[PDB]
């Protein structure tokens, strides 16, 4: 169980796995659902050395993770978080120092504040303070030593962290746990610069060490050192990830430095823990392409092939081999020969740098097998066009439902062999690798760091689109309504800070529960308008009849002074709101001081080409005699329960009976259809069930009797006894 | 903690020592085999 | 012929053989160590033997066969068993056993005297000392006494569990005594049960065939359902089955038993090897007890014995039953976006064909595509990027049917709805807005399967029913459903809010100047004055009832009006005041039905805004209107319905959120007041505790004002600028959650139960204070608890729901009943010790359509007697009430209806959705319990209190009735606050502890002696102490209270088309005839039994009330049921008597594969049609 | 919704009763042989999609439309189930 097979998606997930930390297992304390009591219990706490942000719902809290600043020296029996006492020393005896209370960095000034009122605590309250006196160390241990000591590390990584709801943050401290390695990667315009960790100790990119000067090929591996002589340096290509992520490792030099970097990481830009793609993007809504929740991209964002990635699906493919029938790999497949084989695969294995869409064969192969002998009619076939008869049922790989793709290679092995550790009684495990540059079609899903999941509406092309009074378009969309009046956050500070990004051309360092405020923004939007509204000043306009007719409304609505000209008036707008803005659709104007700013969109693992089983009769199980057999598809849909309910409650009888008829274990009913319609014109047969024909017998097992007791009493109905 | 498991006829449990993996990473992944590190015992 | 009454019930080992037929005995070797198939033992193919050369005989003939060696053209490689039963015979004839003979004590236990050691001797260990021979240690009887060596004084008698086997064909005709003999034995009282058992025990079998045959001598095991062989890939394969392996157990022993005393085997090892068997049995059977792991020794898993899976609960049973699967299901993730809005559907052109693939073909038959259907699939290939002129064929499949939409979970038969097609591209479904709500699932990117009917007389008996446009509009529960929920609002909302930016009130003389001048400067649409006038003034924009006001909108068309409520003068049926900003609306939701004339009157718009009446609106179109306009009109509220929020948007700006600047100065106040507050107590004055509720009960109440400030500020200062506003009124975003945005927002609750001395440091357009964002923490997740526990425990209350309530249906309509039963109109205000008026809702939908009882004499006006009170009527009385002529309303509903037939027509008010009472047929049955469809995660399992009664539990403490009534009785005491009441007749003694100490000086029936203001005690007391009469009630009001402090929109009906049943069941009282003084028969029945048989003498019953889940279980029937817990338990009790189990039970026929009696093939609709005049006057004159 | 729909649900004695008339004067329409239905002129619907037309195979709509021609009557008549195929022979 606990194994949780690693989570390695991006760099960091996977070391958050490291901690996660649970009081579920094989140690007591364990089921989904309470056992007796759960619901009242891992509540809360009085554990600041945690965050209260990374559960999730369902078997809710007895998961979450440890902090940073939290577990040295002793963590081998109780957690223990760092304190600081005024000067050069430390002290964390154990989560447990509840005696003497603690400050929570706040105010200051070279070792003494002025407070007067130390924002202090003691046990869980916050009474108001009690300055201990003395800059003379704290009053025993305070001082949140550094803000973010109260979060994991899967948190203190997102903007405004101190702005939204705890539960938005949560949906969000999760989500980053799934990103995806969109190659381009980007590291957001805001940020805390821990991600000079996240990297790093999670080993995604790679290190140093003492000298330096490089050399190298760059190719695939990498110079090296001048200390302890040469050292060459391997890296990744591509390889597999325990889900699809297929991490790389381009790389960064040319010539001789050491501090200390050295080649990327998956999802990484110099040093800094790149995640996402940081586009722009802009408030409102359009067409409502943004009901309830949802997000609008333009095509553009598929120019640039800004959003895409690959998965590496590892394709385990055998022939044991039984004294009936032996199962093997000749490329000479049997009954169906064409150059759709031979050309590609041959010989078996089929090439690297082979494209393959569905149902492609990926590994041919054989198996004597004489299941199902001789037909009667069909030798009227294998004659009458002159392929004689087979020997060897096709047998074969054929990619699953769909998945069109490339080859990062194959892969052989075999019995007998010394480093072949395979199962006995077997030989041959062919290992076909593929790989998939993704994309983004029209569902996968994207949401940023403060809690908005996307779900792809109508990407458009250009010409539509929010045409900024400098042709520039908004690249993303994101409508409020949903989680910003609802289920609250700040983020937004993510946007218009943004847009001094774009414009003012600085990215942007944004701690915790400390610096970045309302201020802060201004005095920066200072520049940038001044800026932007500086090219064109002096480049061709400043005011036009649209960009300053809105601005009309801009008072009247209850926002712009009655200024100077359209000039002072049409900054202001700025700062906070943002500038006009048109509409690739009409034309017009958007009448209203829109927002928009660069901030940053995610696109999370839930893709959809992945999240999706469409089919029909396909399945057809056994045993079950209900869906879910195939050596080709593999889906199901249960209707089980509920879902009935919903259909009785009105009167579909021939369609609710219709499932558990025909389209469910009708057996003949089940040919009686495809047949039925195959052919054409007629109510498919009425129904007889099956499932239950079990249940009879497998009634009968007991001392049970089942007399399917007929109309009239006597004249009894005992149905399915051959037919 | 391990009592020396009784019936003379008496065992004894004296030292390990380990490292040594038969498979070197990454080979390992090539197929798959645990990184596993095998130790002994002297008894 | 046709399938009917499904009969069941034992099979005396007479029988076993007959079914067994033949085949078993022998090993069960599992396979060979080599040629793994067959065995010539256990999973043997019947007669096949390597080459039994035979066998082949039985079969009349159909094909060819005997192939000697190998096999012949036998089941092996084709038909067999085809899924079809195949008995196994046992070759068991060792002493005894025992069908597990469940848990309740029955097939023995009872029809002796014996438990609590019945296996005893069962399970060989005792003895049944039969045997009638002078005994001595004091005569012998013909029961267990043997303790062994006993049974070995006297070296009949035996400890062998054959003794049940034994009386058997012998207590059997003693049955034509038990049913005399026993019963006999009347009164003394107690003891009166026992027999009361008993007699069914007897009265099961008797004129009702079946014998004592519970003893064994013969298990019998199938074979099919094992034979499961080799699975690879990814990295594991081998392959096997169990209650194979956990069958040998038996044939194992049952064989060494006689090979292991044929060689003489003396006393002792005998029985203790033989009883092997016994338990061996106990294994196909019912792991319950020491348990059987594998891996043994083995510290394991569980033997699949029929236990927690094989007829257990969610393993077979409460797997295929409804658990199925449809074949051309399938599923995608979400979309949304205009289209064309309900009956149109996302779903893409590939992800689609699938579904259709067959007709496909089909189409493409005679019409070019392709020639024989042969190929086919065979141009579906490999991706072959079909496209061409196929897709233009696809449609032709399509083009009119319709497909389903379902979504995880499902807590609505809205839940389904079901739209027509068409389809853009790409993969992932869209689906039209609205809609979105009927599932309360935002777009996280969710899934939802699309499952496909395809039979033609299931498509009609669909879309006509099941379009997105029908059982959406106005849906159960009461009020409607498909109204533009979120965002729609504000993008009208905005066209219309006055706008008074107020710039001043100076003066006018008619235009001249002020109106003329002040176009410079100061002031605008303000109030101004000329004689009685504003400044509506300065564009008259006129026209006519024609086809355009013209001006208005063509006004603005210009950089002239603002189309947002600037307020110009317009003409359409007379000089209008009102803007453009509102006109438009009326025109298109105009054009949607014809001649705005209507609009008018509907609509309201003297106080546009529009957000909660907004569901009116459409909701009173409807009544007025009907469905094919619905639609129109509320898929315009599209188009435009987004435009407008579009062409205008309305961003959110960190700055937007609006601090209050009114703000720092209320906060400091209080915090002042606190100073002394606390250099109060810190004095000498008031306990902690004391100041404690103080300094929370001083921002308990600071707040609220801090809340009311912003909502203000905002609707003076920035009205509908801050669109953080008219988020909040009506249209999407709560209130208590913008003060938390701007405000202040500081109560904050620590864990357990008490409240933080500090509050949040909000300015949230500022951090918090560390230990904020914590204790908010603290409180935060604990919602997230409570989340997940109802949707987790769901499982437990819906379930119980759906089937309590099952069988009722409703054809028939006129069962006209006596008994009314009036709503209550006026309710006790405990906070009033008089009396308020109910909201006005519980009243709506307490009495929103329904059918009068008599007459409704009031304001003039007189409401025949059996009505179905339109919404408009219930106004009629509702504002009207006031008055005083009428305070309980009267009308019929499910407290009543002697029909458990069904529930017949006319009886459920109206019939909640679609305008019209209770349409024919109707499994209300469904909606029934499918109202509670809005309830889970909308409550609290964290203490739960619906069901704490709705199960008749008594409650947590209840703090106990008061039995009767009459004198008050009011004695002061010690520490025993007890008051108790009396009358010159009789009563007793009301102890009410360290508790309540309310008095009273009267008397009352059953109040409550006053402890448990709230819910009375347990009902289990209250029908005692009065009867159905408040019963039936109670719950019924003492309920919804439970959903009348989180929001609901339902009652009446639904709610009260359940309890019936919680009630319905009797305690027979002594009567003659149908038996069982002590019983628990069902009610309609014995009325019939009250009825038929009344025209002899008496059967005198006796209202009894049960819980709920009891009431789920053990019903008119036997089919359904189980599904609970005491699976095996109810099958007991269910071979035995024959019971033929009637039929109507769609819960049943569903299960059976039998059309459901109901919504279109219940008994009622079996009618024809067909006829076209000379095909009516073919067999017009044919005949 | 369904075209006239409104026309229906009344029209009857309740809901379901309709439908079901409905899905038979369908098979037993259309599938019973294409020209059956009441209709005569171009007041049978079509399906004018990509360049050209024709009746829509979804027979099923032609009933819902069928039952606005005064034609076709519904409820217990004519016993002889069987007999619905006393016209097949008079339509083939
Ligand atoms: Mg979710
Ligand atoms: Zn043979
Ligand atoms: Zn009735």
């Amino acid at each position: 169980q606990l194994s949780q097979f690693k989570d390695e998606t991006n760099p960091l997930s996977s070391l958050r796995h490291k901690r996660r930390i649970s009081a579920l297992g094989p140690g007591g304390l364990t089921r989904e659902r309470a056992g007796f009591d759960v619901r009242d219990v891992h509540r809360t706490h009085y554990g600041r050395i945690c965050p209260v942000e990374t559960p999730e719902g369902a078997n809710i809290g007895l998961i979450t993770s440890l902090a940073a600043y939290a577990r040295v020296d002793a963590l081998g029996f109780i957690r223990t978080p760092y304190r600081r006492v005024k000067n050069g020393v430390v002290t964390e005896e154990v989560v447990y120092m509840t005696a003497s209370e603690e400050d929570r960095y706040t105010i200051a000034q070279a070792n003494t504040p002025l407070e007067g009122d130390r924002i202090a605590t003691d046990r869980v309250v916050a009474r108001r303070r009690g300055e201990p006196v003395i800059v003379a160390p704290e009053e025993v241990e305070f001082m949140d030593v550094s803000p973010k000591q109260v979060f994991s590390l899967n948190t203190n990584l997102i903007p405004f962290l101190e702005h939204d709801d705890a539960n938005r943050a949560l949906m969000g401290s999760n989500m980053q746990t799934q990103a995806v390695p969109l190659i381009r990667a980007q590291a957001p315009v805001v940020m805390t610069g821990l991600e000079e960790r996240v990297v790093r100790d999670s080993l995604a990119a790679l290190y140093a060490e003492e000298d330096g000067e490089v050399v190298k090929v760059d190719g695939t591996r990498i110079a090296v050192r001048y200390e302890d002589g040469r050292l060459v340096h391997p890296l990744r290509r591509y390889a597999r990830s325990n889900q699809g992520t297929a991490f790389d490792q381009r790389p960064r030099v040319r010539v001789g430095q050491r501090v200390d970097l050295l080649a990327d990481g998956p999802a990484s830009e110099e040093g800094f823990l790149a995640l996402g793609q940081n586009v722009l993007v802009a408030i409102m809504p359009f067409d409502g392409y943004n009901f309830e929740d949802a997000i609008v991209i333009s095509e553009e964002l598929l120019k640039r092939d800004f959003y895409t990635s690959i998965h590496i699906e590892r394709y385990e493919i055998e022939a044991r081999d039984t004294k009936l029938g032996p199962e093997r790999i000749t490329r000479d497949i049997p009954h169906l020969s064409e150059a759709a084989l031979r050309d590609l695969d041959e010989e078996g294995i089929v090439r690297i740098g082979a494209e393959v869409k569905p149902g492609d064969i990926l590994v041919g192969r054989t198996s004597f097998k004489g299941e199902q002998e001789p037909s009667p009619e069909e030798r009227l076939l294998r004659s009458i066009f002159g392929e004689k008869a087979r020997d060897v049922k096709d047998t074969s790989l054929r990619v699953p439902p769909g998945e069109g793709g490339i080859v990062v290679g194959r892969l052989r092995l075999r019995r007998g062999d010394p480093g072949v550790e395979l199962k006995p009684g077997v030989r041959e495990v062919v290992r076909v690798f593929v790989a998939q540059k993704r994309k983004l079609q029209v569902g996968d899903k994207l949401a940023n760091r403060h809690g908005n999941k996307g779900v792809v509406a109508k990407i458009l092309p250009v010409e539509d689109m929010p045409h900024l009074p400098d042709g520039t378009p908004v690249d993303v969309i994101l409508n409020p309504l949903g989680v910003p009046s609802r289920m609250n956050l700040g983020q937004i500070l993510e946007t218009h800070l943004g847009l001094a990004g774009y414009f003012l051309g600085q990215r942007y360092i944004s701690p915790v529960f400390d610096g970045a405020t309302e201020p802060e923004i201004k005095e920066l939007l200072a520049e940038a308008f001044n800026l932007y509204f500086g090219k064109r000043q002096g480049e061709g306009f400043g005011v036009d009849k649209r960009e300053k007719e809105v601005l009309a409304r801009a008072e009247k609505l209850g926002l712009v002074s009655p200024g100077k000209s359209p000039e002072e008036q049409l900054k202001e707008l700025f700062d906070l709101g943002k500038v006009v803005l048109y509409d690739g659709r009409t034309g017009e104007p958007f009448e209203g001081p829109i927002v928009v700013g660069q901030m940053f969109i995610m696109k999370l693992y839930h893709m959809v080409e992945d999240k999706m089983h469409a089919r029909s009769t396909g399945p057809y199980s056994l045993i079950t005699q209900q869906p879910l057999g195939g050596k080709a598809q593999f889906g199901g849909q249960r209707f089980g329960e509920m879902e009935v309910w919903a259909l009785e409650a009105y009167g579909a009888a021939h369609t609710l009976q219709e499932m558990l008829t025909i389209k469910s274990d009708d057996i003949e009913g089940r040919n009686a259809a495809y047949q039925a319609i195959i052919k054409g014109e007629d109510v498919p047969e009425p129904s007889v069930p099956e499932s239950f024909r079990v249940l009879v017998k497998e009634l009968q097992a007991l001392a049970l009797d089942v007399q399917t007791l007929d109309e009239k009493d006597n004249p009894v109905d005992i149905f399915e006894g051959l037919a | 903690e391990t009592f020396p498991i009784e019936e003379g006829l008496v065992l004894d449990f004296l030292e390990y020592r380990i490292g040594d993996p038969p498979f070197s990473q990454d080979e390992c992944r090539e197929k798959d085999l645990t990184y596993q590190a095998p130790l002994y015992a002297r008894l | 012929k046709e399938v009917r009454k499904v009969r069941i019930a034992l099979a005396s080992p007479e029988k076993i053989r007959s079914w067994s037929y033949g085949e078993v005995e022998k090993p069960e070797t599992i396979n060979y160590r080599t040629l793994k198939p067959e065995r010539d033992g256990l999973f043997d193919e019947r007669i096949f033997g390597p080459i039994k050369d035979y066998e082949c005989a039985c079969g009349k003939y159909k094909r060819q066969r005997f192939e000697g060696k190998v096999c012949e053209r036998c089941g092996v490689e084709v038909t067999r068993s085809i899924v079809r039963r195949y008995r196994m015979g046992h070759i068991e004839l060792a002493t005894p056993a025992a069908h597990i003979w469940f848990v309740k004590d029955v097939p023995s236990k009872i029809g002796t005297l014996l438990d609590l050691s019945a296996t005893e001797l069962e399970q060989v260990l005792y003895f049944n000392k039969y045997i009638v021979l002078d005994p001595k240690g004091a005569v012998l009887d013909g029961v267990p006494v043997e303790k062994r060596q006993l049974l070995t004084d006297e070296e009949d008698a035996r400890m062998g569990a054959e003794a049940i086997q034994e009386l058997l064909k012998e207590l059997d005709l003693e049955k034509l005594e038990r049913e005399l003999l026993e019963e006999m034995k009347h009164p003394s009282r107690a003891r009166r049960a026992k027999a009361r058992k008993r007699l069914e025990v007897v009265r099961a079998f008797l004129d009702s065939g079946n014998r004592p045959e519970w003893m064994i001598l013969e298990a019998v095991p199938v074979l099919p359902p094992d034979l499961r062989p080799m699975v690879q890939v990814d990295g594991g394969r081998f392959a096997t089955s169990d209650l194979n392996d956990l069958y040998r157990r038996l044939i194992n022993r049952n064989n060494r038993l006689k090979k292991l005393l044929a060689q003489g085997a003396p006393e002792i090892i005998i029985r203790n090897e033989k009883r092997m068997l016994q338990e061996a049995v106990d294994a196909v059977i019912d792991n319950g007890r020491r348990g059987s792991p594998v891996t043994n020794p083995g510290s394991e898993r569980p033997l699949r014995s029929l236990t927690d899976i094989l007829s257990g609960k969610q393993g077979r049973f409460r797997q295929n039953l409804l658990g199925k699967r449809v074949d051309y299901s399938g599923r995608s993730v979400i979309v949304v976006g205009p289209q064309l809005k309900l009956h149109q559907c996302g779903l893409p052109k590939r992800m689609a064909l699938e579904l259709f693939k067959p007709f496909l073909l089909k189409k493409m038959e005679e019409k070019a595509f392709a020639p024989n259907v042969k190929a086919a699939r065979r141009m579906l290939e490999r991706q072959r990027d079909i496209k061409d002129e196929v897709w233009d064929a696809l449609e032709e499949v399509i083009h009119g049917k319709v497909v389903l939409l379902n979504r995880a979970p499902t807590l609505h038969r809205l839940g389904i709805q079901a739209f027509q097609p068409v389809l853009v591209e790409g993969q992932s479904i869209q689906l039209h807005p609205l809609v979105c709500e009927a599932f309360n699932a935002d777009f996280d990117g969710d899934q939802m399967a699309v499952h496909v009917p395809l039979s033609s007389f299931a498509q009609a008996e669909a879309r006509i029913q099941m379009l997105s446009a029908h059982n959406l509009l106005s849906p159960a529960s009461g009020e409607p459903l498909a109204k533009p929920s979120r965002d729609i609002i504000l993008g009208l909302y905005y066209i219309t809010q006055v706008r008074k930016e107020k710039k001043g009130a100076g003066m006018a003389f008619a235009t001249p100047e002020e109106a003329l001048a002040a176009y410079e400067r100061g002031e605008v649409a303000l109030n101004a004055p000329i004689v009685v006038a504003g400044r509506e003034t300065s564009v008259g924009r006129l026209k006519f009832v024609f086809a355009n006001p013209d001006e208005a909108l063509l006004a603005v068309a210009h950089g002239l009006l603002d189309l947002q409520d600037v307020v110009t003068v317009r003409y359409l049926g007379r000089r209008l005041e009102t803007s453009p900003g509102r006109i438009l609306f009326a025109r298109i939701v105009g054009e949607a039905v014809g001649d705005e004339k209507v609009a008018q009157e509907l609509i309201q718009m003297d106080v546009p805004q529009e957000k909660n009446s907004l569901k009116d609106l459409v909701y009173q179109a409807f009544l007025r209107l009907g469905m094919e306009k619905t639609a129109r009109l509320l898929d315009a509220l599209k188009y435009y319905g987004f435009t407008l929020s579009t062409t205008s948007g309305i961003t959110i700006g960190i700055d937007d959120a609006v601090i209050p600047e009114e703000k720092q100065r209320y906060l400091e106040e209080a915090d002042r007041k606190l100073r002394q507050i606390e250099q109060a107590y810190e004095m000498g004055f008031l306990t902690d505790r004391e100041r404690y509720d103080q300094v929370i009960q001083l921002w308990t109440e600071t707040t609220e004002k801090v809340t009311q400030a912003v909502f203000k500020n905002f609707e003076e200062n920035y009205p509908f600028n801050p669109l953080y506003v008219m988020a909040q009124s009506g249209a999407r975003g709560n209130p208590q959650q913008i003060r938390q945005l701007c405000g202040m927002r500081g109560l904050m609750q620590k864990p357990s139960g008490e409240t933080f001395e500090v509050p949040v440091r909000s300015s949230f357009r500022e951090g918090l204070t560390v230990l904020e964002y914590f204790i908010s923490s603290h409180g935060a997740r604990k919602g997230g608890a409570d989340t997940a526990l109802r949707t987790a425990d769901s499982g437990y209350l819906t379930r119980k729901l759906v089937d309590v309530a099952h069988e009722i249906v409703v054809r028939e309509a006129d069962c006209g009943t006596t008994n009314y039963i009036s709503v209550p109109l006026f309710q006790m205000d405990e906070v009033t010790r008089t009396l308020r008026l109910r909201k006005r809702s519980d009243i709506e939908s307490g009495l929103y359509g329904r059918v009068l009882a008599r007459e409704v004499e009031a304001l003039g006006r007189r409401l025949e007697e059996g009505r179905y009170l339109s919404l408009e009527d219930v106004h009629f009385l509702i504002k009207a009430a006031e008055a005083g002529e009428v305070r309980e309303v009267p009308v019929r509903s499910p407290l009543t209806c002697q029909t458990r037939y069904g529930v017949c027509q006319k009886c459920y008010g109206y019939d909640l959705s679609m305008a019209r009472p209770v349409s024919i047929g109707e499994a209300v049955g469904v909606v029934a319990a499918e109202s509670i469809g809005e309830p889970g995660t909308q409550l609290t399992m964290r203490t739960p209190r619906v069901i704490e009664l709705f199960e008749a539990r008594r409650p947590k403490a209840k703090a106990v009735i008061s039995e009767i009534d009459g004198v008050v009785r009011i004695e002061e005491g010690e520490d025993r606050l007890s008051v108790f009441v009396e009358s010159e007749g009789f009563s007793k003694e009301y102890k009410l502890p360290k508790d309540a100490r309310l008095l009273v000086k009267d008397g009352d029936y059953v109040e409550a002696g006053q402890p448990l203001t709230r819910g009375a005690i347990d009902p289990h007391q209250l029908l005692e102490a009065k009867g159905p009469e408040a019963v039936e009630r109670y719950l019924v009001d003492e309920i919804q209270k439970v959903y009348r402090a989180q929001g609901v929109k339902l009652h009446d009906k639904h709610i009260e088309i359940v309890v019936r049943q919680m009630l319905k069941y009797v305690e027979v009282t002594d009567p003659g005839d149908s038996r069982l003084l002590e019983g628990q028969v069902l009610e309609k029945w014995d009325v019939e039994a009250l009825n038929e048989r009344l025209i002899a003498v008496p059967v005198a019953w006796k209202p009894l009330l049960m819980g709920v889940t009891k009431s789920a279980l053990s019903t008119k029937s036997w089919l359904s049921a189980a599904s609970f817990q005491n699976t095996t338990h109810v099958l007991t009790e269910a071979a035995i008597a024959g019971k033929k189990d009637e039929l109507i039970g769609l819960k049943e026929n569903v299960i059976l594969g039998r059309l459901i009696p109901a919504g279109t093939g219940s008994d009622f609709v079996r009618f024809t049609q067909v006829v076209d005049q000379r095909t009516l006057k073919a067999i017009e004159e044919a005949r | 919704a369904e075209p006239g729909i409104d026309k229906l649900f009344g029209m009857v004695d309740s809901k379901y009763r309709l439908t079901v008339v409905v899905a038979k004067r369908a098979q037993q329409l259309l599938r019973h042989r294409f020209k059956n239905t009441v209709l005569e002129p171009e007041e049978r619907p079509k399906m004018r999609t990509l360049e050209g037309l024709y009746d829509d195979p979804n027979a099923v709509t032609w009933a819902m439309k069928e039952l606005l021609t005064g034609r076709l009557f519904f409820g217990e008549n004519l016993v002889p189930e069987d007999r619905l195929q006393k016209e097949m022979e008079r339509l083939y």
